[PDB]
């Protein structure tokens, strides 16, 4: 069976970044790594999970910080 | 110098060398994001330069064959899969779209009967 | 520094190269082992820091691309058995698996009877 | 020296070393553009002085030993269409008029009925 | 002896190693002339001191091994049909023989009738 | 330094490092009295005492990978009865059977047509 752990093994390293992204240091990201895990869940069909966890971690961004710094301001 | 005309990639271990305006046919594709100077994203740069991209490094050829004179050119043993396979990954999909149509023209032929 | 992304393989003296995840979608397989870098039981490399490989690399393009893209990566004129004997090696499960398939898929053409 | 007979192509990665006469065959041909000394021109590697052409190298081999010695040679793999296309770019008029024959001879061969 | 025996053939780009009386097989080769050390070669001559040839440097292969073993090595791929003109250049007479014979080789099994 | 138990051949251009026990695998090949440290040998290319030998790199590679494994390795652009003459040159008679075996194997097939 395709099922394994690996699916959020890469989930991290897609995890980390987005947030580092969101956290304005992208320096120490590499766009080829990036796209390529990303490529490699939606080909074996776990798309639409990791559409859901992109959905959660921006979510969590801009909920946790960007509203709090608005509300201080 | 910050910026230049030549974009030297470093696809699967083998080496191109190819133009700017060669990675722009379609601007959603992986190669024209390479293509860009924005600082954004650091990528996968080599000591020689070169941009290192880590798929197959013989089934570029149709794909930037493709992105150099807008057609299907294959050698004749390589795989039409291999480069729809290939194809899929850089997101051109104008090569997708007609690749997909050599493999059913392929099977016109490999599929018929008497 | 103190790591790579990326190791290089020199397998039967040819070079293949790409990032350390590639070589991880079956770790129970022989290229995941030495992909770790436990010193306990690292092998050898090649001064280009590649690791040698011993083995056929002619029909290590399905195998490896495989290991990127899981799909079958054949060549017009690779022989079906090379694959599921290549792969055998490795020891990506999955691989050897589909292969049975495609052999079977065949023989159901090239052992058909009008 | 003022002047070298022997040019230095970078075509789209791999390096040819060829004589200005053997580019020059017919004027009208890109290649022989490349070849003057007037000014326009002014793309090469700088250390090594090698014009960067952005091209299939390995398509070039046909068109420029056509340039060399005055025949269509291509060697098994390399598609016969891709060199057409390649031929198309440097603009060698006669080359042209010779690869759609092959090309129609290998087609009408092939899809020949008895 | 302010000679040596193994020159350096800088052929198409490529630099081909190899020794005076390997190149003597057919004293009427271009070849021949060029291992000489006579009043008209001292121009064609490289920074390394190697011999600046402009032909194609893959086909070649066959040209020179003939010259160490006095037996062709056409890989493969290649087309039997490129060497000849190859071999006519370096005037190897005997090695265009066999050639010639082997392009009418292949027809004998290619231009067969069923 | 004592010795080198690395060593640095030169064949035919192209550098092939290797290890003295790589090459002592046959008693009776050519490449065996190369290790030898008695005074004859002057090929060293002293620059760096890389011994030189004027033959075919491209066929060197299974020769020199056997000379590790024994097996014959092959990358199929190269000849099969090149790597007859190559192995022949340097003595392997072990290998230089196999690959008689190999192309009795080729050519057996190829020659029989139900």
């Amino acid at each position: 069976t395709m099922d394994e752990k690996y699916v959020n093994s890469i989930w991290d390293l897609l995890k980390n970044a987005i947030q580092e992204i969101q956290r304005k240091n992208n320096s120490g990201l590499s766009f080829e790594e990036l796209y390529r895990n990303a490529y490699t869940m939606v080909l074996h069909k776990h798309g639409e999970k990791l559409y859901t966890g992109l959905r959660e971690v921006v979510t969590e961004h801009l909920i946790n910080k960007v509203r709090e710094d608005v509300l201080n301001s | 110098g910050s910026v230049s005309k030549w974009v030297r990639l470093n696809v699967g271990g083998t080496y191109f060398l190819t133009t700017r305006q060669t990675l722009c046919r379609d601007p959603k594709s992986f190669l024209y994001r390479l293509c860009q100077a924005d600082p954004d994203l650091d990528s996968d740069k080599d000591e020689t330069g070169a941009y290192l991209i880590d798929r197959d490094p013989t089934y570029f050829g149709p794909v930037l064959n493709y992105l150099r004179h807008g057609k299907l050119v294959i050698n004749k043993d390589l795989a039409e899969e291999g480069v729809l396979e290939e194809a899929e990954f850089y997101n051109i999909t104008s090569l997708i779209k007609l690749v997909k149509d050599k493999i059913r023209e392929r099977d016109s032929k490999t599929s018929q009967v008497p």
